């Protein structure tokens, strides 16, 4: 980008949560889009750190529904492997993919399975 | 400078030889059509004339045709003296016999000046020699020219022709030296590049086997091979995991001359290099006291087991062979493990090929549940044995395993040069223009001053342009300088140079626009004059070629024909021809030197090129070797055979992924980028290898996921300027850094927090090298595999540390908690302390 730090702390405030640093970055015209050196987009630093609040407020920003971290991972592999079914919901709202797969060769809704999150796999169940 | 500068000449003979061939026919062509202009236009009432003509014919021709004569290549010097003193004879003779008023002293001075040239061009004489021959034939010529102004004006002429003569010559001198002189260093470059690539090549290939290297030399995926200045990895199944270690290595190494074990060890293992070969497996590594080699890796082999098994019972052999040779009875323990292998390489510094799996450690243990002189194969690879051999059920003596015991000059430079040549010629030429006055005291004619004027400030101008492009002196302006000679490209230099070497013409030409043919001495003088300055048009030599001479012609001579509408009546016949003649020449001259230019030119573009191409495998193979080898060490093969050396002292720690082991789940088809992340981090490693707070620091090699590291080895230079137990210090602070950043790496990767067992010991060792035709660093002593058996059984995220390094960097002042003071084999107990303080609630 042009500076792209107000991108790179955009990153950080979308994983520690820093709920009104999120207001204020976007007032900054923050890059919403940015991402780090491993393809993690501010969805991936979002479901690991389970900010839902603040994974609404980056799609007031505007992020992608499908990006996936430079290890072919998108957060919705993420939040299969995590197990927060809200945050799950609004990403199937905004149009995630159910049929695809990371760089691993299996749809995320297995690695639900990989922990066993059988709420989140119930949900990528309805869906096709 | 001498016996060089002599093949120099002994290479530019041929164009030597073919100017000379040349300067004959014109020679011929010259004397010959004076001949039929004497023979038919005037002078039919003699032969005192045309008889020499013709004999100087057929001598020239003679000269001709005896060209190709061997007695001569050597001899072209002397050949051309004989030739030009010939010439000098015809001409002045054929000039005496004047003065009585019917030969015109201009058709004798064309005669001067051609001579003058073929004398200073293509003779190639001696600069100081032809210089004196130019100068004495000047003199008699005018002399003979003899028998209180005109004569000193045509001594003038003289002289800015001889200018013209000698920086012409010195000009074609240093050009065909400096061309010479590129293309040898071009054909050093050729054979310079091609050894370069040979180097390169043996190195690349003593670190990464056959097929791949082969694969990478092409450079199909130009991006890959940046990293030389990145790479791909392939999972590969059904393969044939051999090890080896040296039973009782310390005991058989217990006191060797630090270069004994090392030389017998080289011998081994290109021992072992040679079976592979022939077994056509791939060596990959040798772990101090161990070695192995792998199978069916790149060409998974369906006899890959059998090549394996058969080529270690030849190792067995061998090692026999040396034990009852040396007398140094000590075999090696032998396992053998088939499976899958994700292979590939990991790393920027010291990285290698390299392999990996589940199958890799099995073949370690059966290797440890091996019985020294036998193999403890496993069902895996009995799996077709086919039962051909000695199969025994081999169970550890204490799963499915059997044991088998067989059966100057630049091209700016010439610029200022050559305008320096033109405007002062063309000064001196001006001078005897204004020198035919003193019938009228003051200049009247008024172009005369006016064209004067004009050329004094274009050539200055254009003089001072030259001599700050050359020597900067920036009096006034540099932003101006960048931006207007910018402009002075391949056509405005063209044009400007066009005016600025047709000016001198122009400069004659207004002194003449008088009436003046009424006096014929009036004419045959600026008959004289313009000849000289036609002859001015062979200088700028680094313009045109083409165009440049049609300028000549045009504006030097038909002005002339045009004097020939003033009707000084048949003059004009004998002009005509003089000025076809050397108009003649001055083409054929110029076109010969702009050939000269082209060609230096071009083979100084071709010598920059393999200039930068053997930089580029420079660097290359130079950066190659310190991937492999330390440099300090680099210098004594590079020098001698091979290198070895005792230290005393010198820290060595490992660092695996414990918890990959288990995010290795192959889930993922490969788990290959699981190893990318490895990887990852092994280069986040390299970068700081890459730190000069961490110099003393040198990574050995990445085995597995692991990480061996030693210090305290390159540095030999004991300076007043530190104290030598430092190393320690910097290493382990280099350690905790180190353990910080998997911490920092595992901030990123997804729900993974990779962590790290560490072991430690320090103490005396042994560098040493061992491939030849390859190549391999490697250390020993008690501290590797003390230190290795140490990270074997140490805790994560806590440094483990030999007793008596915990003491050194105890009193250093690090904190240390105590660990347990656990067996270590065979050396017994051995107190262990850990250096992170609370760093668990425990």
């Amino acid at each position: 980008h042009h500076g792209s730090d107000l991108g790179k702390k955009l990153l950080e405030a979308a994983r520690a949560g820093q709920d009104d640093e999120v207001r204020i970055l976007m007032a900054n015209g923050a890059d919403v889009n940015a991402t780090d050196d491993y393809g993690h987009t501010p969805l991936h630093l979002a479901a690991w750190f389970g900010h839902l609040e603040i994974v609404e407020v980056l799609l007031k920003a505007g992020a992608d529904v499908n990006a996936a971290d430079w290890l072919g991972d998108t957060p919705l592999h993420l939040a299969a492997r995590i197990g927060h079914l809200e945050i799950v919901e609004v990403l199937l709202k905004h149009g995630a993919d159910v049929n695809a797969q990371d760089k691993f060769g299996k749809t995320p809704f297995d690695l639900a399975i990989d922990n066993g999150n059988e709420d989140i796999a119930e949900v990528l169940q309805k869906a096709a | 400078s001498v016996n060089l500068e002599e093949a120099c000449m002994e290479r530019c003979f041929p164009q030597t030889q073919r100017r000379f061939r040349y300067a004959l026919f014109y020679i011929g062509f010259a004397c010959l059509l004076w001949s039929i202009y004497f023979g038919v236009h005037m002078k039919s009432k003699l032969i005192v004339m045309v008889a020499p003509a013709l004999c100087f014919l057929v001598v020239c021709v003679g000269f001709f045709l005896f060209t190709f004569t061997k007695l001569y290549a050597r001899h072209y010097v002397w050949t051309s003296l004989v030739l030009t003193l010939l010439v000098f004879a015809l001409t002045l003779a054929a000039q005496f016999q004047v003065l009585t008023p019917c030969l015109s002293q201009v058709g004798s001075f064309s005669m001067c000046i051609e001579v003058l040239f073929l004398l200073y061009t293509v003779m190639h004489l001696p600069l100081y020699l032809s210089l004196i021959l130019g100068v004495a034939y000047s003199v008699l010529f005018e002399t003979f020219g003899y028998h209180h102004w005109e004569l000193l004006s045509r001594a003038l002429l003289h002289l800015c022709i001889h200018a013209i003569g000698i920086h012409l010559f010195i000009m074609s001198q240093v050009r065909s030296r400096s061309t010479f002189l590129k293309v040898g260093q071009s054909i050093m470059h050729g054979k310079d590049l091609e050894v370069e690539k040979a180097l390169k090549e043996r190195m690349i290939h003593s670190v990464m086997p056959r097929i791949i290297a082969d694969d990478l030399m092409k450079q199909g995926d130009e991006e890959s091979e940046n990293s030389v200045k990145p790479f791909k990895m392939q999972q590969i199944e059904e393969v044939s995991i051999l090890f080896a270690d040296i039973v009782g290595f310390t005991k058989m190494s217990a006191n060797k001359s630090a270069h004994a074990l090392v030389g017998l060890l080289n011998d081994l293992f290109g021992r072992f290099d040679r079976l592979c070969e022939e077994t056509k497996c791939e060596k990959i590594s040798t772990l101090g006291d161990c070695y192995y080699c792998v199978a069916g890796c790149p060409e998974p082999r369906a006899d890959h087991a059998y090549c394996c098994i058969e080529m270690g019972l030849g190792m067995i052999r061998a090692i026999e062979q040396f034990c009852q040779e040396k007398k140094e009875m000590v075999n090696m323990r032998v396992g053998v493990h088939t499976g899958t292998v994700l292979c590939g390489i990991l790393g920027m510094r010291r990285f290698k090929f390299d392999v990996w799996s589940n199958d890799v450690n099995l073949a370690n243990l059966m290797e440890q549940l091996g019985v020294a002189g036998k193999v403890h194969i496993s069902e895996a690879t009995a799996k077709y044995l086919d039962d051909r051999y000695e199969m025994e059920d081999g169970k550890v003596t204490e799963l499915k395993t059997y044991l088998i015991a067989g059966q100057f000059a630049s091209a700016t430079f010439s610029s200022l040069l050559d305008v320096l040549l033109s405007t002062t010629v063309f000064l001196i030429l001006s001078i005897t223009c204004f020198l035919r006055y003193g019938a009228a005291s003051t200049p009247p004619p008024p172009a005369a001053l006016a064209v004067f004027g004009a050329a004094l400030l274009l050539e200055i101008l254009s003089l001072v342009v030259s001599v700050r492009m050359v020597f900067f002196l920036e009096d006034v302006m540099t932003c101006t300088k960048r931006l207007l000679e910018w402009i002075a490209g391949w056509l405005p230099r063209h044009f400007i140079g066009a005016i600025l070497v047709s000016l001198p013409a122009l400069a004659v030409y207004s002194h003449v626009t008088s009436e003046f043919e009424t006096n014929i001495h009036s004419t045959m003088f600026t008959g004289s004059a313009v000849l000289t300055a036609v002859v001015q048009y062979c200088n700028f030599c680094q313009l045109s070629s083409w165009m440049r001479s049609s300028l000549a012609t045009v504006v030097g001579a038909g002005p002339l024909l045009l004097l020939l509408y003033v009707s000084a009546s048949l003059i004009g016949q004998e002009v005509i021809l003089v000025f076809f003649l050397l108009l003649l020449l001055v083409w054929f001259l110029n076109r010969e030197f702009e050939v000269s230019y082209r060609l230096h030119y071009h083979g100084d573009v071709e010598a920059d090129l393999h200039r930068t191409k053997i930089q580029s495998m420079r660097d290359q193979a130079d950066w190659l070797l310190r991937n492999i080898i330390p440099y300090h060490v680099a210098e004594q093969l590079k020098v001698s055979q091979t290198y070895s050396k005792n230290h005393d002292s010198g820290g060595v720690i490992f660092a695996s992924i414990v918890n990959f082991s288990e995010f290795y789940e192959e889930n993922y088809e490969g788990g290959k980028e699981c190893y990318r992340v490895l990887n990852e981090l092994i280069g986040d490693f390299d970068e700081l290898l890459s730190k000069p707070d961490y110099s003393s620091i040198e990574k050995i090699k990445t085995i597995g996921a692991t990480y061996m590291a030693a210090s305290g080895l390159n540095a030999t230079q004991c300076r007043d300027g530190s104290h030598p137990q430092e190393h320690l210090q910097i290493l382990f602070e280099f350690a905790k850094e180190m353990m910080r950043v998997v911490d920092d790496f595992n901030n990123n990767m997804l729900w993974f927090n990779f962590k790290l067992r560490v072991g430690f010991n320090h103490g005396p060792l042994t560098a040493g090298v061992i491939g030849t035709t390859k190549l391999l660093y490697d250390i020993w002593g008690d501290t590797v595999n003390i230190a290795s058996r140490m990270d074997t059984t140490g805790v994560e995220c806590r440094i483990q540390v030999s007793e008596e390094s915990y003491r050194v960097l105890s009193k250093m002042g690090y904190e240390f908690d105590y660990r347990g003071t656990v067996n270590v084999k065979g050396k017994g107990q051995m107190k262990t302390y850990l250096y992170p303080k609370c760093t668990d609630s425990g």
